[PDB]
């Protein structure tokens, strides 16, 4: 269609077949037919017309690729020229990570609606994946403050790594 | 350097200020403002009256200002020349440090909670 099914999965659709157990006519069936004739059909033709115009003028746009530069770990201290590139990279990855957590949150919300009253059991995978990604995001970026930077992120990581070393030292 | 000299001869090894220098243009603008104030305090038509007088206000401001900027630029060249020559003569006072990357340098993290 338009989006990738892998990034935004949707289980296969299973609609039951009509099994009328009444002699009465179904009002929804005739309303659906009227909707197709009076709404879907004229709307579809107007779109097919517009698509005929867009095919006569076909042009492209691209997704910007960003080459990787050295991280703030490789920057000599107070070396602004290398700090600037690492800092800009870190900010780009920060925004992307925000959108990753949004994708995982959108999967979780779609599952909860889709599964209805069975969501508590049928959305356990999406809950787990959301829990893991939120934990990773919290470790990277939480508590940095409004004036966050790659330097502050590194200091937060080093503090976390030091505690992990000490806890293992206990073992 | 030379005693009681406005522009020592060593200053001629420097480029002169360009006549389109933005600071010189500002100085000329001040001369123009002086001309207008001269007309205003004497109740003459401010813009129009005595254009020869206004011209001399602009020209004299630019003329003096050109030599001040020439001397200003020279004195900052002398400051830089003195400072670098002193650094060469006393290396031990200005050691070149060993630079460490942030992966190696420990910085404390202060949470904003
Ligand atoms: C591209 C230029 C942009 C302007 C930059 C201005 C920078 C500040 C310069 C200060 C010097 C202003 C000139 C000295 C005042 C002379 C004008 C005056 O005193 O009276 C207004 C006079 C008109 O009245 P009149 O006496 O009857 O003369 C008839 C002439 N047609 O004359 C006139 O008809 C109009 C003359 C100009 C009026 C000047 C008004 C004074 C403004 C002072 C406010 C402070 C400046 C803004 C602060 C930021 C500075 C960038
Ligand atoms: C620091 C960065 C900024 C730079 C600052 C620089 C400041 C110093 C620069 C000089 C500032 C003063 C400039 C004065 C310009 C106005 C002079 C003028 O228009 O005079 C007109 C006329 C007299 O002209 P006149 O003396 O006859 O010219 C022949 C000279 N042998 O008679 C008149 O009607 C003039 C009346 C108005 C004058 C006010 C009173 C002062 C008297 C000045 C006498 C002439 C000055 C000549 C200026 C030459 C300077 C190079
Ligand atoms: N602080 C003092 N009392 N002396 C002083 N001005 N030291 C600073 C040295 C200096 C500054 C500007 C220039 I131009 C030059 Cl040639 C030298």
């Amino acid at each position: 269609d338009s989006w990738d099914k892998d990034v935004y999965p949707e289980p296969p659709r299973r609609t039951p077949a009509p099994s009328p157990q009444t002699s009465l006519p179904n009002p929804i069936t005739y309303l659906t037919k009227a909707f197709d004739l009076l709404v879907d059909r004229p709307v579809t033709l107007v779109r097919e017309f517009i698509e005929r115009q867009h095919a006569k003028n076909k042009y492209y746009y691209y997704h910007r690729e960003f080459r990787r530069v050295p991280d703030i770990t490789e920057c000599q201290e107070k070396d602004v020229l290398c700090m600037f590139e690492a800092e800009m990279q870190w900010r780009r990855d920060y925004k992307v990570d925000q959108e990753i957590v949004n994708i995982i949150q959108e999967r979780l919300k779609a599952c909860q609606q889709r599964e209805g009253e069975s969501h508590r059991q049928n959305c356990a995978k999406e809950l787990e994946q959301f829990t893991q990604v939120v934990k990773a995001y919290q470790d990277r970026y939480h508590d940095l403050g409004a004036h966050y930077s790659a330097r502050k992120c590194l200091a937060k990581q080093k503090q976390r790594m030091l505690a992990e070393r000490k806890a293992a030292k206990e073992a | 350097r030379a005693t009681f000299q406005f522009l020592p001869d060593e200053a001629r090894s420097l480029p002169p200020p360009k006549l389109t220098d933005p600071r010189l243009a500002f100085v000329g603008f001040l001369g123009y403002c002086s001309g207008l104030i001269d007309n205003a305090i004497r109740r003459r038509p401010v813009l129009l009256a005595g254009l020869h007088r206004q011209l001399l206000y602009i020209t004299s401001f630019v003329f003096v200002g050109y030599y001040l900027l020439k001397r200003q630029d020279y004195m900052y060249a002398v400051r830089d020349h003195d400072m670098f020559s002193y650094i060469k003569s006393h290396p031990e006072d200005f050691p070149e440090k060993d630079k460490k990357t942030y992966g190696e340098v420990f910085e404390e993290f202060h949470p904003v909670r």
